[PDB]
């Protein structure tokens, strides 16, 4: 047993009634004197230790060149001035066990998390030294966290792409489901996650060119999506994931549904291959009245109105589906499909849940398209086009398929900091050149948008952690107000950083100017309403940071009006699985699952006690299942007004929750304005 | 919640003897030293004798006392497993590789056997207990159940499992190696069975059927040292032996909804190479708020 | 002199539901009339009773007094088809054929349906009256078990039966047929054990062991009578039915090695129509030629 | 019950000791006039006949089109005049349920057997009207036989492919993997049998780039295949077939036969996809010698040397790649390879084995390509060039992927007209009519084959049939000597017909001067050896039909080498599975399964008496099982020295041979030069 791992052992032990908290110190303490600092290759300067890495195929010759050996020394003093420490072993285990670089043969460590923020922020920079320092004290101050992908990636020769959310939409036809199928093997090969919209196929017994019943349907596409991920494994190191969305609405939505079920049949069944269902409006309110509601054969719409039923609004197209005796449908129970829905989430945790009317009612570029589903992650909400992939000798006809680079802010180190304005705009630069470096040479329909949209996810992290830190519960109305008043800051910023770097390179994102930022109808609720905080402590937590006003969104208004927006897309959370980890943060914006974390690495068990965790702030760190799911919906809705994209919304349940609690909570949370519910996750 | 699913699982591993030609074993049989012919003969009567228990009276009793159509049903097909299709095709293995006169003498010697009889004895006093109505002693016979099909038989299939993970007699354990996945879902099932007595306890009555669990494991563990002394110490292979015994008598434990109670160990890696919360209707108001 | 021979046959017999498609009989099944889906559903619930009891009682409890491993074995199969195979396989019809008001309502009929709880409190009394070591009692019941087989299954084999013969619900049919093949075997089996404790009486008890196999068949006999007709009446076939299940009596008697005591009849016509490769190594001369 | 399956059940009632043979045409009597003249649509005229079908999308009207209907009208009365009647009620039956055109809700019949001819005929002609009553007269004498596609679909407007048999090189790389699933679902769902090389791809645990231990396998790939395969079903009346093969020295070979185990997992076992086993004469020689075979890494050996293994001669590259340090190999017993060969064939009839060095020491077009594998029918063997699929933006190096047109000879009718010349010239002109109108647009490598290479496909049937009812027995000499006399002409007026149309339109095939018929060395045995019948009865059969002699194979290549060839491969003989019931003909030149061939369709019982089959030929119609494999491997090696392509070779074996006699069958076919075995079928 490692003297670093009897050392964290010793915070279960209770001594005087207490955790020892003040142990995992020293067990990072011992991890580092003594396994790193044994483990890190040393060199005798920094030119030998790049030039090593560079000509050894670790590092990217690139992106260095871009710098005098001179600027790359005091971007790496930078990164070591800060004398930066982590707190807990499992920061710097998870650190130096995932993110750090080693040799060809995993034995030594070429990389110190100095060495690795470095390395980032001069990829970052892009051949500015200021600008490289500026990252180095954004990272090293742990104020924003580049996501998994890039932090991972950024600046190494033999690395994977820098994104790793994709979502392509199918179209109804062999060409483009086998181009959907390779497509996707493509970018599982690179390591992201691609979520696949089933939506527009059509339904099992229907037509293929004048022979009636011969659809598979959608599972049948959901089985050779599930081998396609499961040959595509990313090499034999992780897993390859993947996503499919259905529309409530969609004929084969029970199909769909029962590819879940524990006694599913193994020609039913996929394993790899999570699933998500989209839920107009119309469903709620056909299930509010209990009214029997309707499934469509989408290829029947398609004839009849030249349109697919994915792309034209169930609310008003409903009735006329309905009435149309040329549109084929089947009756269904809404109110049914919906405790489905809850028991299906109970059993595994599918399917995610994306409410298309709470998206496309405050999305920004509904002109582009609306938002049919979402990622694999639940966060990603952005216009998609079809593309029609045509026979081999014809030209396809390429549309848009989603793809947004990751970043996170910490909500803990930007308040200290008082650095949100600061944070934001750099964070916005760094997922800019992420999102222009990024070229994938196998989805067409990836690059188009990549290059089109311009679109980056910003999220935040660390607001459990920085809430209990700081004496106020997370259901607590109080928690709410400091939520609004952050995410409406780091909104405000990310506008204004978008619309200033639009101005500097004097070109905006395609088909700007038929969003809401251009007609200024994006701004009414911020030029209306004050979001400045209604609580003195709230208040108090934002002392020395200018919180915009209701003037200082009319001029950001006027500044977007004048010159554009760069970005489609801003501000998306994801779950930050592992980076929070690193960074000493509580995932995403959710709240905390346990107090002290219990895992097992190797043979031997660690704990990691939540970061700020103490005898004074205990009951403040209070666990997700312990918590109301209102009051988290609440929450999740008051920062869902200010993020563009959407939020990873997990729902913590207890085993004593019955169906009709998971529904009830599905249900005010499409009532309250969310937009996507990622994980029911049961105690 | 569990009985179809398992009921799936036993109908779908059915297989029978004359599946496997065991003829070609006699090719390796032949190299084998005077020991190891003698320990794979004990250990082959020892697994025979015991599976004949569970057979006759095991599978049988539990079925007996055990309420529900399904229950009963899987519970009938896991014995049949034993009569039909384990103890044929234990008999043909003895048959392929030894002539009747050395087949009598060996089921002589282990019949006659101290640490065999114990374990057996043990095992038939909990069957012969059961009491029409009380789910207790029904408990005490399943835990004895489980420690039969999940742990006691492992000390016997080791070295069917030690010759198959090197090449040797390939056709007898093959046939060991159906034998044994049988008996760990007889094990897994019949733990579950358990298990739902179990949480019908008192906190009270719960505690004192663990410490019968625990107590009847160490009886059965001590005699299960001395039983591989005495059958492995002639093969060199007793030290192997113990960590496997230990290695599944954690696996029964956990078969009974218990924590492990020996410390993780790793095993030979020649016998490696071998080896719904509750539906609620929505009442309506739940779409107001 | 026959117990080798059974086995061999029962386990070559082993199939499930499972394989039989059934959503062929889809159709031909909506075109019956109410009375015949009635009559149908009832028929099939009847015969479920009937090889759950046999499968969770008689055949278990038989094998538990009749002495020898492989005639254990046969038993303990036979038994696993009843409960894991047979009674099974009507749920696999019902599940397909109807919606499930009209299966539960079915499932309540047969526990209070006075014909169906007499015939099962008849036969599962002389089951659970078995007293160890005592032939007799075991002679009544395996009397009552070759009646069960041979005889009480036929008021409900009859219909499946004749809609096979007429090319209706031919899959439902083919599981039926397999059921048949089945029990046509265990009635044989049964009557040959229940003859070896008979042919050890003396004459005086001789006639009383058929006096008891009489009087209890006719005392079933009438019984199924009034079964019959409540089930078959609306149909039309009662009379037929009967002839069919007199013909049957017959052959249970038979297979007790007693001499028919109904006259025979003319049966339905319709009913009538319803009725590894071994590895060898290659040697070098076999690769020149 | 029908009256013609009751009068077709007398057959099996023995009268006076003998079956009712003659009840088969009272049985077909019956079922025309009871239910086919009934359920056909009869029209005034042959105009409104063609009319209705051109204007409901029945018929094509482009090639109608070409022919005055003055000309149709001649055509079908030339169809009509010979006045054919089926001789057995299965003939007609299969006819009237497979082939025969039915209206769109498959109620009425719209074709007799006369018009579908002369559709056939008209579509093979192209606007001649003397080459469309030749064809008719070719049809309708039932001298040939086009393939089930061709037969089923010319001149047909909803219309599947005329080619079923398509062979795909699959190349190592990810995007050469997704664009085999993407052709092989594109073929399937036109109704075509795709056959895949899997040797190119590199085993389980190799590198992708430069992380080891990372490549699935060939099994990933089977996978992938087999769910593309179940996908592309067509409704599923006809479920997607697929066949892969692999170098018997591939490492992954092992794996690749476990897929076909009883015993094998859902996540191994492939189900609708057929495997293949290549074995070059060093597997055999290996295994003969009792030495160490070594199987080898696919991608080192790439890597070493430039080329593809398979793509690489292993008789002579063996030694240098057991020595090279560099390539990669796994010990194998290759004794223990052809047992499990033998106990996976006896166990499943699979895989199918390939005699590598058999097809290409006599392999006409090696300067192409070697021939590295076979079809799903295990009889097409033609050299193919691997494609080089690229990423989307690049340009894709295309290769040649195989396919070919069948057609069968009817030995019987051809001999009994004395037609052979006639019947293959025209054979020959309407499968490279096929070739010519035959156009995929999704497979760019079969589409560049067929226009280069133009093989076609002629195959024979009734061999067994002529022979029985000629009082001949199919093991018996004369019988292989009638069949090298029939098949050495058929070859002679095929070559002879090839070159005429290479005169004609001036072009031969592509890299046609490469080829063994440009430098003379194909015709070295025909103007050597004389292939005249040895025997006076097998002569007299040929009486009135001129025999090719030396001189006349003299005179042939002569004509050869100065006009050149129009075909790289012509011959091949098929399975012909269900078109032998329609021309009344035994399956293929393998010899019968069962004297009467009982089948049950529906709810109905029926029995086909093989065709001539009576008392004074019972016992020369004995069984395929009942007869020694030897003799028919000899049969099938003296018809294949004639063919250049393969021969569907199906073993016949009882239950009482061992794995050893099936290994003894294989390696006298392997000995006695058989190109392909199909299947292992045990009765
Ligand atoms: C991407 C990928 C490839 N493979 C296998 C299948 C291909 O035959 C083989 C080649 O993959 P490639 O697509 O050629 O990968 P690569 O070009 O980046 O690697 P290399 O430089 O070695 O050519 O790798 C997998 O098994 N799983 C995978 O996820
Ligand atoms: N010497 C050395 N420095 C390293 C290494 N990895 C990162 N660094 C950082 C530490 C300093 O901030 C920076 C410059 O180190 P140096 O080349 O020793 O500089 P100097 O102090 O001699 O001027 O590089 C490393 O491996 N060796
Ligand atoms: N009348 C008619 N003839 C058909 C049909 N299908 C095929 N034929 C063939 C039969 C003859 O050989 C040929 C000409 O038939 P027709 O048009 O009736 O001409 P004719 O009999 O007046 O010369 O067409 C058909 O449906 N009707
Ligand atoms: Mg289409
Ligand atoms: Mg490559
Ligand atoms: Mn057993
Ligand atoms: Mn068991
Ligand atoms: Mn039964
Ligand atoms: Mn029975």
């Amino acid at each position: 047993v490692p003297k670093w791992i009897q050392l964290n052992n010793e915070i279960m032990i209770q001594k005087d009634g207490k955790f020892q908290f003040d142990k995992d110190k020293e067990a990072v303490h011992s991890y580092f004197v003594d396994y790193i600092n044994q483990n890190t290759v040393f060199f005798h300067n920094l030119k030998e230790k790049l030039d090593y890495l560079v000509e050894n195929q670790y590092y990217e010759e690139e992106f260095l060149s871009l710098y005098s050996f001179e600027d790359i020394k005091e971007v790496f003093k930078t990164a070591y001035a800060k004398k930066f420490r982590f707190p807990s072993f499992m920061s710097a285990f998870k650190f130096y066990n995932d993110y750090a670089l080693k040799t060809n043969d995993k034995k030594k460590i070429l990389e110190r998390y100095e060495d690795r923020i470095s390395i980032v922020a001069l990829f970052f920079a892009n051949g500015d030294t200021e600008k490289a320092k500026e990252y180095v004290n954004l990272m090293i101050n742990q104020e924003y966290q580049p996501s998994t992908p890039t932090f991972l990636n950024a600046g190494r020769k033999r690395r994977g792409e820098l994104v790793s959310c994709f979502l392509l939409e199918v179209n109804d036809s062999l060409n483009d489901i086998s181009r959907a199928i390779d497509i996707s093997m493509q970018l599982s090969k690179l390591g992201g996650g691609v979520s696949l919209n089933l939506s527009k196929l059509r339904a099992k017994g229907e037509a293929i060119k004048d022979v009636e019943n011969a659809t598979k349907g959608v599972v049948g596409v959901m089985k050779l999506l599930d081998n396609a991920f499961r040959y595509a494994d990313q090499m034999g190191q992780r897993q390859g994931s993947g996503a499919a969305y259905l529309n409530i609405f969609h004929r084969d939505i029970n199909d769909f549904l029962d590819t879940k079920k524990i006694s599913a049949d193994e020609d039913v069944r996929v394993k790899t291959l999570s699933i998500g269902v989209v839920i107009p409006d119309k469903f709620v309110e056909l299930a509010r009245e209990d009214k029997a509601a309707y499934v469509f054969y989408p290829h029947t719409i398609y004839k009849e109105y030249g349109q697919h039923m994915d792309e034209m609004d169930m609310n008003e197209m409903y009735d006329k589906f309905v009435d149309n005796p040329r549109v084929k449908k089947e009756k269904i129970n809404p109110r049914k499909l919906l405790e489905k829905l809850a028991m299906l989430r109970s059993e595994s945790g599918y399917p995610y849940i994306m409410f298309q009317d709470n998206v496309n009612k405050v999305h920004a570029n509904n002109h582009i398209s609306k938002v049919k589903f979402s990622n694999l992650c639940s966060e990603v909400l952005q216009a998609s086009q079809v593309s029609s992939y045509t026979d081999y000798d014809e030209e396809d006809e390429i549309g848009l398929d989603i793809s947004c680079n990751l970043g996170s802010l910490n909500i803990l180190n930007v308040m200290e900091h008082k650095s949100i304005e600061k944070t934001v705009k750099l964070a916005t630069d760094s997922l800019t050149h992420v999102s222009e470096t990024t070229d994938i040479r196998n989805a067409p329909a990836v690059r188009r948008a990549n290059k089109a949209m311009k679109s980056i996810g910003l999220g935040a992290m660390n607001l459990h952690g920085y809430l209990a830190q700081n004496g106020i519960a997370y259901e607590s109305p109080e928690a709410r107000d400091f939520a609004n008043t952050f995410f409406m800051m780091v909104n405000f910023y990310s506008i204004q950083r978008s619309a200033e770097i639009a101005k500097e390179k004097g070109e905006t994102f395609d088909q700007y100017e038929g969003s809401t930022y251009a007609t200024g109808e994006y701004f009414d609720k911020y030029v209306s309403t004050d979001f400045s905080p209604k609580y003195e402590k709230i208040a108090n937590l934002f002392e020395g940071m200018h919180i915009p006003t209701t003037e200082d969104w009319k001029k950001l208004k006027a500044f977007v009006a004048e010159h554009g927006m760069y970005h489609s897309y801003r501000l998306c959370i994801a779950p930050t699985g592992s980076i929070s980890y690193v960074q000493s943060s509580t995932a995403s914006v959710m709240p905390i699952m346990e107090r002290i974390e219990e895992r097992t690495y190797g043979n031997s068990k660690t704990y990691y006690p939540m970061p700020g965790l103490a005898s004074n702030n205990w009951f403040f760190y209070k666990e997700a299942y312990d918590m109301d799911m209102f009051k988290v919906v609440d929450m999740i809705a008051t920062i869902q007004q200010h993020i563009d994209q959407g939020i990873s919304f997990t729902l913590f349940l207890k085993d004593t929750m019955t169906t009709r609690d998971l529904n009830r909570i599905d249900l005010y949370a499409h009532h309250r304005g969310i937009k996507t519910i990622y994980y029911a996750r049961t105690k | 919640d569990f009985t179809q699913m398992f009921y799936n699982q036993n109908v779908k591993q059915f297989w029978l003897p004359e599946e496997i030609a065991l003829n070609g074993d006699l090719l390796t049989w032949k190299y084998l030293g005077k020991n190891e012919q003698d320990t794979y003969m004990k250990v082959l009567a020892g697994l025979t004798l015991l599976d004949t228990e569970q057979g006759n009276t095991g599978m049988p009793i539990v079925a007996e006392h055990v309420d529900g159509h399904q229950r009963k049903a899987v519970l009938n097909f896991m014995a049949m497993m034993e009569n039909a299709v384990h103890a044929k095709s234990y008999s043909n293995i003895f048959m392929t590789l030894a002539p009747t006169e050395t087949i009598n003498e060996v089921f002589e010697w282990v019949k006659q056997n101290k640490y065999l009889q114990k374990k057996a004895q043990m095992i038939v006093g909990l069957y012969k207990a059961i009491q029409k109505d009380d789910e207790i002693s029904l408990f005490k016979a399943m835990v004895a159940s489980v420690y039969l099909e999940s742990f006691l038989f492992y000390s016997g299939f080791y070295y069917p499992l030690y010759f198959y993970g090197q090449g040797k007699l390939m056709q007898s354990g093959e046939i060991i190696n159906l034998i044994l996945r049988d008996e760990a879902i007889h094990g897994v099932y019949v733990g579950l069975l358990a298990q739902e007595i179990y949480n019908k306890q008192t906190e009270e009555k719960k505690a004192e059927l663990r410490e019968f669990a625990i107590d009847l494991l160490n009886q059965l563990y001590e005699n299960e040292l001395e039983y591989t002394e005495d059958l492995y110490d002639q093969v060199g292979l007793s030290h192997d032996v113990k960590k496997f015994i230990r290695y599944n008598a954690n696996k029964a434990l956990m078969n009974l909804g218990f924590d492990p109670y020996f410390e993780e160990e790793d095993i030979n890696p020649i016998v490696l190479n071998g080896l719904k919360a509750t539906v609620e209707p929505l009442k309506d108001d739940d779409f107001y708020f």
